[PDB]
C-alpha cells in the first residue's frame, strides 16, 4: 500500500527486459499478481518419489 | 489439455519439501519462532558467492536484482501462497510478537523451497516464450543448486515443535 514504488514488475524486470528486449513481452503481459489465499498444499509426484518411490 | 510449464524442482530437496509436509501435516507440528538463517541471508550469500568467483559487473547486478526479484516474488506469496492453513495461528502469532522483523527472515530456510512450487504454476498463466523463461529458470535452478548443495546446514525443520491442542485452538 504505502512506500510502493509502483511494482517490482517495472524495476527489477526494468533491467531484465531490456537486456534481453523482454520488454515486450512484459509490457503486453505485466505482473500485477492478484495472488489469492491458498493452502500451500504439495504436488503428489514429490511425496511419491520420495516415499513410493521403492 | 493446457500445456502447463513443466519446471524440475530439485530432487535434492524433494525429501526436504515432503519432509516440511509431513511435518505440517501429519507430524502437526508448526515453525513458530524467527530463524537466524534466513531466505534473505541466503539470497545475499548466492548473490556475493556469484561474485567472489568472477569479479564482474555486468554479471553482478544480474545476481543482484535476480536476487531481488526472488525477494518480491516470495514477499507476494508467502502468507498467500506458501502457507498452509495450520500455520496460520502461527503467522499471526509471529507477526504480532515480532511486527518489526520481515517474513522472509523469521520462517528461515524452510519456507524458502516454497516459493519454486507455487512460481511454476502461477507463470504457467502467465506464458512468456521458452527463451526468457528458461534464462530466468536457469538462475532460478543455478540458485536451487547452490540451496541443495548447502542444504544440510541450510535447513532446519527440526525447528518445527508439535502444536498443543490448547495452541489448535487459534486454528479452529
Amino acid at each position: 500500500s504505502n512506500a510502493g514504488r509502483q511494482v517490482p514488475s517495472k524495476v527489477i524486470w526494468d533491467h531484465l527486459s531490456t537486456m534481453y528486449d523482454m520488454q515486450a513481452l512484459h509490457e503486453s503481459e505485466i505482473l500485477p499478481f492478484p495472488n489469492p489465499e491458498r493452502n500451500f498444499v504439495l504436488p503428489e509426484e514429490i511425496i511419491q518419489e520420495v516415499r513410493e518411490g521403492k | 489439455s493446457n500445456a502447463e510449464v513443466k519446471v524440475k524442482i530439485p530432487e535434492e530437496l524433494k525429501p526436504w519439501l515432503v519432509d516440511d509436509w509431513d511435518l505440517i501435516t501429519r507430524q502437526k507440528q508448526l515453525f513458530y519462532l524467527p530463524a537466524k538463517k534466513n531466505v534473505d541471508s541466503i539470497l545475499e550469500d548466492y548473490a556475493n558467492y556469484k561474485k567472489s568467483r568472477g569479479n564482474t559487473d555486468n554479471k553482478e547486478y544480474a545476481v543482484n536484482e535476480v536476487v531481488a526479484g526472488i525477494k518480491e516474488y516470495f514477499n507476494v506469496m508467502l502468507g498467500t501462497q506458501l502457507l498452509y492453513k495450520f500455520e496460520r495461528p502461527q503467522y499471526a502469532e509471529i507477526l504480532a510478537d515480532h511486527p518489526d522483523a520481515p517474513m522472509s527472515q523469521v520462517y528461515g530456510a524452510p519456507h524458502l523451497l516454497r516459493l519454486f512450487v507455487r512460481i511454476g504454476a502461477m507463470l504457467a498463466y502467465t506464458p512468456l516464450d521458452e527463451k526468457s523463461l528458461a534464462l530466468l529458470l536457469n538462475y532460478l535452478h543455478d540458485f536451487l543448486k547452490y540451496l541443495a548443495k548447502n542444504s544440510a546446514t541450510l535447513f532446519s525443520a527440526s525447528d518445527y515443535e508439535v502444536a498443543p491442542p490448547e495452541y489448535h485452538r487459534k486454528a479452529v
